[PDB]
């Protein structure tokens, strides 16, 4: 029960060290579709300028 | 998410974990007791005779 | 700024994929913590009788 406890905990250790990354890709997706976005913004002023 | 039900999971199975070596401490105590009783009863048949 | 909003696109996209395979991950590796998690949990009841 021990090991499978450690094992448990060594699953739940692995998924949260990945997501607890992986979730700034999230982060870096939201940069980029503002970085998109802003692209777009800052084409559609200088179109009507 | 994913990772927090993991680690809930973690905890509840290092608390089960826990209480499996309780258990067992326990199980022990009951043996030992028993391994008494029964020295105790070796001298009761060496009375006996 | 079509061509910037282009590499943003495709980092959003490369981010995309990343965090569906750690969402997969983190589900696959949850699934496992619970399953060791039960296991662990079989074993203390196991302990338990």
């Amino acid at each position: 029960a021990a090991d499978y406890a450690d094992e448990s905990a060594a699953h739940a250790g692995d998924s949260a060290a990945y997501a607890a990354t992986a979730k700034r890709n999230a982060q870096a997706a939201q940069e980029a579709a503002k970085t998109a976005t802003a692209a777009v913004t800052k084409a559609n002023e200088i179109f009507k300028l | 998410g994913a990772a927090a039900d993991a680690a809930t999971a973690a905890e509840k199975a290092e608390a089960s974990a826990a209480q499996a070596k309780q258990h067992a401490a326990d199980a022990d105590a009951s043996a030992d007791a028993a391994t008494r009783s029964a020295a105790d009863a070796a001298a009761s048949a060496a009375t006996a005779r | 700024l079509i061509k910037q909003a282009e590499l943003a696109g495709k980092q959003a996209d490369d981010a995309r994929k990343t965090a569906e395979e750690s969402s997969k991950k983190a589900v696959d590796a949850s699934q496992l913590a619970k399953e060791a998690a039960q296991k662990a949990a079989e074993e203390t009841e196991a302990a338990k009788d």
